[PDB]
């Protein structure tokens, strides 16, 4: 019982590393990005008009870090008056 | 007094016994 | 709220992207003129015939390679390689710029790479040949960004980790909106162990595109599950499957351990536990009636058939899994372990300890088979032998968390006697582990460390033995009173030492 213990202390950590298949990158699995010799760049431009905005609420919220505040203004040269 | 209830039987190393109390019929091959 | 789903993404994108990029029905122009053939790939398209037709009529290679991508969404790898040969073979790729015959060798390198990850096997012919049609397609064409994607690639299944990381870093020179790029220096960095930047790469793949292959939500759930934030990665997942149903059981798996490490975590009660154990185990069925060979499933269900007494079934799937797959070490060091286990119950300390000498030299970081090998020593009555491998495994492993470890060389220096402060020091790291990990603590310790401080400080052995007789309650045994009425005549306690007496 005390290695029973062991495992569930253990439980399934060093098993996690055959589950990296998905880390694997190849080109052919996305469905857009070949249809014509220059849809990496249309697919790479589609997504500018998008932003974090058009993510969904519960996608923006796996993005944790590891809001603006009123008085820190984005800085000019031109001024105005 | 969740800190005292969590420590039952699978803590104290009758996990065994717990899932053998459990039982289930898979479709194993073999 | 907003459902969130594959056609979420899909309607915030424009219709170009929503209809036009997942079209099953391929038009292709005929050599007479503005005759057109419209071919929907639901039906059984034959390579041959469609290869001899395109050949024929001397279609672009926009369609070649989209038949040819089609083809690999099938499965069909051979067919794909076909279309590919015998396009080179076409009029028009001959014709055309070196650039058409270099893009066509990059989809054979990866049609390479997309048969060895179906396979697992013949690495090295595989690799050879994506690495003869890479350097042609780089010869040919050495301005295609793919082709240096190729190279990061090719170098990060080679292990040279360096050199694709600087074949990324000159990509992002030309630009940072390659995904691939993100995606392959996360991998690079996830297998570095560098989870942390790994996890903004994923966050960054994600925010530029949520419908991109491979899923970075798997990538994300591993870092939190890396940073214990694993209701994260479970709601990570979840979305992924939602994103993802087809093809992506291996979330389903992450899911159900990650469900098996709740059960055995946050149970707070007998019955939450075996109802929360046999929803993981009927999930995990759910998930076995698709796929009823894979190994991490079998694995995962030794588990719980070692935990009902069923021996034999788990000796049949270790070895099934020893035959199948005997290159991944990591399944022959937990088939090892179990095989052990199993012979544990029969005793057999030697085979025992030769399967856990096995699992260890497959797999290190199976603390576990380390362990059993230790207590297998002691089974054999090796107490030196045991002591000198658990110093070994301590010295090498000192940042490890092993508190059963600990409280075992405290109980051997114990019996040794002389190093009596070693034992102090790991029953006291023993109980520390325990109060942070909220699990009983064993009395057991307390006596060993009343026992040794006897010599040193009485108060302390006399406050852990009444912590000891406070864990036990109704538990106490006829020594435990004995030693504290001891304990309150030495302190002139005659009141409690004649109340512990009686």
């Amino acid at each position: 019982r005390l290695l029973s213990a062991l495992f569930s202390k253990d439980n399934f950590r060093y098993l996690m590393n055959e589950t990296s298949d998905g880390l694997d990158v190849n080109y052919l699995r996305i469905p857009g990005i070949i249809e014509n010799e220059k849809s990496l760049g249309k697919l790479f431009s589609s997504y500018k008009n998008l932003a974090i905005e058009n993510l969904h609420p519960d996608d923006r919220l796996l993005l944790v870090d590891p809001s603006p505040v009123f008085f820190l203004r984005r800085p000019q040269y031109v001024s105005d008056g | 007094k969740l800190e005292s209830m969590v420590k039952s039987n699978y803590r104290n190393g009758g996990l065994d016994r717990i899932i053998s109390k459990i039982d289930f019929d898979f479709d194993l091959e073999l | 709220m907003s459902l969130l789903d594959q056609d979420y993404y899909l309607s915030a994108l424009p219709e170009d992207k929503r209809a036009e990029l997942v079209t099953l029905q391929l038009t292709i122009p005929l050599k007479s003129g503005d005759e057109v053939v419209t071919i929907d790939f639901n039906e059984d398209v034959d390579v041959s015939q469609l290869c001899v037709l395109l050949e024929s009529e001397n279609a672009r290679p926009d369609l070649w390679l989209s038949a040819a991508k089609v083809f690999v969404s099938k499965g069909n790898i051979a067919g794909s390689q076909e279309i590919i040969r015998k396009a080179l073979q076409s009029n028009v790729i001959l014709d055309s710029s070196a650039s058409v015959t270099s893009l066509f060798h990059n989809f054979s390198f990866w049609l390479s790479l997309m048969e060895y990850v179906s396979t697992n096997s013949r690495e090295d012919q595989f690799l050879e040949y994506a690495s003869n049609s890479l350097q042609a397609s780089n010869s040919l064409d050495s301005g295609l960004i793919l082709n240096g994607i190729g190279n990061g690639v090719l170098y990060a299944k080679s292990r040279r980790y360096d050199e694709a990381l600087k074949e990324f870093d000159n990509l992002l020179k030309k630009k940072s909106t390659n995904i691939l790029a993100i995606l392959g220096k996360a991998q690079i960095l996830y297998k570095r162990q560098k989870y942390s930047q790994a996890l903004e790469l994923y966050q960054k793949a994600l925010t530029i595109n949520p419908l991109i292959v491979p899923d970075p939500r798997l990538g994300i759930g591993l870092c939190f599950w890396h940073l214990n934030n694993k209701q994260l990665a479970e709601q990570a997942w979840h979305n992924s499957l939602k994103v993802h149903p087809q093809n992506n059981l291996n979330t389903k798996i992450l899911i159900c351990l990650a469900k098996f490490d709740y059960c055995f975590n946050e149970s707070k009660d007998d019955d939450e536990f075996t109802a929360l154990y046999r929803e993981s185990l009927e999930f995990l069925h759910s998930c076995l009636k698709e796929d009823a060979k894979h190994p991490l499933l079998l694995m995962v269900l030794a588990s719980y058939y070692f935990s009902k007494e069923d021996y034999e079934k788990v000796e049949k799937l270790c070895n099934l899994v020893l035959k199948e797959n005997s290159r991944n070490a990591a399944f022959v060091s937990a088939s090892h372990f179990w095989l052990a286990r199993v012979a544990y119950h029969k005793e057999d300390y030697v085979q025992a300890q030769k399967q856990f000498k096995q699992a260890e030299d497959s797999q290190n970081s199976n603390t576990l088979a380390k362990l059993g090998y230790a207590q297998c020593l002691i089974a054999r009555n090796e107490v030196g032998d045991a002591t000198i491998y658990l110093e070994k495994f301590f010295k090498e492993n000192q940042d490890s968390k092993s508190s059963e470890m600990m409280l075992l060389l405290g109980i051997i220096y114990s019996q040794s006697g002389k190093s009596y402060y070693k034992a102090i020091i790991f029953l006291e790291k023993y109980v520390a582990v325990c109060q942070e990990e909220n699990y009983p603590i064993l009395p057991e310790a307390y006596l060993v460390l009343s026992r040794v401080y006897e010599n040193k400080d009485l108060n302390v052995a006399l406050d852990y033995l009444m912590k000891a007789n406070d864990i036990l309650g109704d538990k106490a045994n006829v020594y435990v009173l004995n030693n504290l009425g001891i304990y309150h005549f030495f302190r002139n306690n005659v009141s409690q030492s004649s109340d512990f007496f009686a």
